[PDB]
RNA sequence: GGUAGUAGCAAAUAUUCAAAUGAGAACUUUGAAGGCCGAAGAGGGGAAAGGUUCCAUGUGAACGGCACUUGCACAUGGGUU
RNA sequence: GUCUCCAAGGUGAACAGCCUCUGGUCGAUGGAACAAUGUAGGCAAGGGAAGUCGGCAAAAUGGAUCCGUAACUUCGGGAAA
RNA sequence: AAACGACUCUCGGCAACGGAUAUCUCGGCUCUCGCAUCGAUGAAGAACGUAGCGAAAUGCGAUACUUGGUGUGAAUUGCAGA
């Protein structure tokens, strides 16, 4: 199914006495498996975007909680492997901040 | 530093072409062939390496002019006529 | 298509290193049908090639 | 050409062979030795699933220094086992080979069965190391040949 | 060097023009032993020694 | 020490020829059975019966026996407990097996009548310094 | 041959994301990000030495101690006023 | 290993070290784990050379300003005592 | 229950690796015989060029794998053209 999911992703325990020059790398793998484990698709891509926000802060300094947003959607091209695919982008974080935020589904 | 740090000094020719033989044995600042003797008149041979002498000895190189000599012997060296008109 | 030679005209033609020369991601076809550096004045005439600050 | 092993019955059997292949001689005959009498189909998820490593290939001959994984276990008690990619490959293309003659030669592919395969020793190439203190060693590669027969079961 | 003898530059160029393969139509002439050009040489595999 | 300095620089004698079973060696450490004797019982906590809290005749705080924060990488107790003095094998969850003496326990260790005067409940996942969270609630104004 | 698919591949801070091509992409090209050289440089030229390695196009095999769609490799052309 | 020309900003005495701009570059086969033993780099309560042939190694000291500076001396120094 | 399998070893068929063996030879070695002919009228040697398509070998010298005379008498040949 085609579905959109706003999730909260706790890489600070994700990355815990990381070496520093495989954090972020690491912090990027860490998304793309999470990614694979809440939606169950192999094949995860990783917006440009996302990828800016994780290393905004050099290699070491990977934000603890991320917001991102999950999509499922269908593999148009034919030869695809696989049927769907998930993107990975980022999401807004409201005024009042991360806590108190739970997964929430944003097909309308 | 005797080995490979040595080697890395190589940027001046002790020989370069020579002018007769042809080989680089041409010492510059002796201004003499090591191999030819070049330039003095006479070829510089020994009887002690007889490779040597064969390697550069006669008939080893074109005979441009020699290679005809039995020719115009076995005709007596017959000069200044041609064949009977056909 | 790899746009080697481009980068390396339009670094010539711009007066600037290669390093701040923008080919656009959009455009790697007809920039890479571009051989000369007449050529390379063209595209950076019409815009496909820019100079970076 | 004639083979190591020739068809019981050759009207329903087809074979395929490689020539001085660019791949290590033990890991192919390790695989070989892995993929013997087993059926077509099963062959084919086997390497599929080696490439994937969700299968490993036991090693048995050649298995020196060789570590251990839990996944050969129902094959290799002791556990020694790898996923060499290059050998299943290499087999997997000489199987579809073999699963197109048997196509054109009019075999129906679902009882299909590996009656035979052998992996041979080839020409080795040459290459070369620099050692301590100024010396040189030999950097040889092992290719191998490589061939199979597949049979109608019954 | 970019300061070079024309002597020397003379001999590079027939260095040069003896550095290629043979023709393929050698290989059919009646009775041939030749299979390639056994005197190929590479810049930086065996140096001139001029 | 060339190629280090973290072994036993002799490892046997020329004669016998071979490397004795008495010799130290790297291999597996921890993660052996032991059987440990003498492990006294302090208290033996029975479920809602009064005896599980840790409360004390001198110290009248009403707490239970499980610390602030709960126990570390166990958690609450609930059920029945012993309090046993000194050590026990193992990590934390980790079973143990209890058994009786084997021998005729008659020293005057033995004979102890042990009263508890005071039992630590503050959290170990730290320098705790609070016996019981209304303590600190109370101590930080939050009660 | 055994050794043995073993000893080893570990200095010079470091890579990541998307797209393009391709049978095949961790290694090719484009863009973005994060780093390094830090002007007695990992920048820009010469002397000696090398001799076509220079530039364009294409690429079976070998080689580039993993790999390559690639190249100081190979093949065909051009270039030093 | 191999001669030489050019040489920005900040800090700072300083073509010291450290960071940055132009220019160049991420080229050192990659992935997972974080056992012993190693290599390189740190810390360690109390004692302070008891270690060792031997203070080997490490630690301690370190810039600048002010005060002050012994024996001895070839009268110059010692002295940054 | 030490059976089936794996490993090692062993024997046989087949397939590999390698190039021994046998059969060859426009080459070598040895003996014998005939002749006497390099060069300032520029030798030997050394360099560079030269073919429709050649790098080497062989040949040749800007008349450049050959010009001319004579003999022989229908080819050269890998391809193309004359
Ligand atoms: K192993
Ligand atoms: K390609
Ligand atoms: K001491
Ligand atoms: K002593
Ligand atoms: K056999
Ligand atoms: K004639
Ligand atoms: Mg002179
Ligand atoms: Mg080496
Ligand atoms: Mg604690
Ligand atoms: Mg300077
Ligand atoms: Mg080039
Ligand atoms: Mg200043
Ligand atoms: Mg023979
Ligand atoms: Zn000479």
């Amino acid at each position: 199914e085609v579905v959109t999911r706003e999730y909260t992703i706790n890489l600070h325990k994700r990355l815990h006495s990381c070496t520093f020059k495989k954090k972020a790398p690491t912090a990027i793998k860490e998304i793309r498996k999470f990614a694979q484990k809440a939606m169950g698709t192999k094949d995860v891509r990783v917006d440009v975007k996302l990828n800016k926000q994780i290393w905004s802060r050099g290699i070491r300094s990977v934000p603890r909680r991320v917001r991102v947003r999950i999509a499922r959607k269908r593999n148009d091209d034919e030869d695809a492997k696989e049927e769907l695919y998930s993107l990975v982008t980022v999401a807004e974080i409201p005024a009042e901040g991360l806590k108190g935020l739970g997964t929430k589904i944003i097909e309308d | 530093g005797k080995g490979t740090g040595s080697f890395g000094k190589r940027r001046n020719k002790t020989h370069t072409l020579c002018v007769r033989c042809g080989r680089r044995s041409f010492h510059i600042q002796k201004s003499r062939c090591s191999a030819c003797a070049y330039p003095a008149a006479r070829l510089r041979k020994y009887n002690w390496s007889v490779k040597a002498l064969r390697r550069k000895t006669t008939g080893t190189g074109r005979m441009r002019y020699l290679r005809n000599v039995p020719r115009r012997f076995k005709t007596n060296f017959r000069e200044g006529t041609e064949a009977t008109p056909r | 298509v790899s746009l080697k030679l481009q980068k390396r005209l339009a670094a010539s033609v711009l007066k600037c290193g290669r390093g701040k020369v923008w080919l656009d991601p959009n455009e790697g076809n007809e920039i890479s049908m571009a051989n000369s550096r007449q050529n390379i004045r063209k595209l950076v005439k019409d815009g496909f090639i820019i100079r970076k600050p | 050409v004639k083979y190591s092993k020739e068809p019981d019955n050759p009207t329903k059997s087809c074979k395929a062979r490689g020539s001085s292949l660019r791949v290590h001689f033990k890991n192919t005959r390790e695989t070989a030795h892995a993929l013997r009498k087993m059926p077509l189909d099963k062959a084919k998820r086997y390497l599929e699933d080696v490439l994937a490593h969700k299968q490993a290939i036991p090693f048995t001959r050649f298995c020196r220094g060789v570590g251990r994984t839990a996944q050969a276990k129902n094959r290799h008690s002791s556990g020694q086992g790898r996923w060499p990619v290059k050998s299943t490959k290499f087999i997997l293309d000489l199987l579809k080979n073999a699963e197109s003659n048997a196509d054109v030669k009019g075999l129906d592919v679902d009882l299909l069965f590996i009656s035979h395969i052998q992996v041979n020793q080839a020409q080795k190439q040459r290459r070369r190391t620099y050692r301590a203190h100024g010396r040189i060693n030999p950097y040889m590669s092992h290719p191998c040949h490589i061939e199979l027969t597949l049979s109608e079961k019954e | 060097p970019s300061h070079k003898t024309f002597m020397i530059k003379k001999k590079l160029a027939k260095k040069q023009r003896q550095n290629r393969p043979i023709p393929y139509w050698i290989r059919m002439r009646t009775d041939n032993t030749i299979r390639y050009n056994a005197k190929r040489r590479h810049w930086r595999r065996t140096k001139l020694g001029f | 020490t060339h190629r280090g300095l973290r072994k036993v620089a002799c490892i046997g004698a020329w004669h016998p020829a071979r490397v004795s079973y008495t010799v130290a060696r790297a291999g597996q450490n921890g993660y052996h059975h032991r059987t440990e004797m003498n492990k006294k019982v302090y208290k033996l906590g029975k479920a809602g019966q009064e005896s599980h809290a840790a409360i004390t005749d001198f110290d009248r705080t009403e707490k239970d026996i499980t610390p602030m924060g709960g126990f570390p990488h166990y958690g609450v107790v609930k059920d029945d407990y012993l309090l046993i003095k000194g050590c026990c094998v193992g990590p934390k969850k980790r079973v143990v097996t209890l058994r009786q003496s084997l021998l005729n326990q008659t020293s005057r260790v033995a004979l102890e009548e042990i009263k508890l005067k005071f039992i630590d409940t503050s959290s170990k996942f730290g320098h705790g310094r609070f016996q019981t969270t209304q303590e600190k609630q109370k101590f930080y104004g939050r009660l």
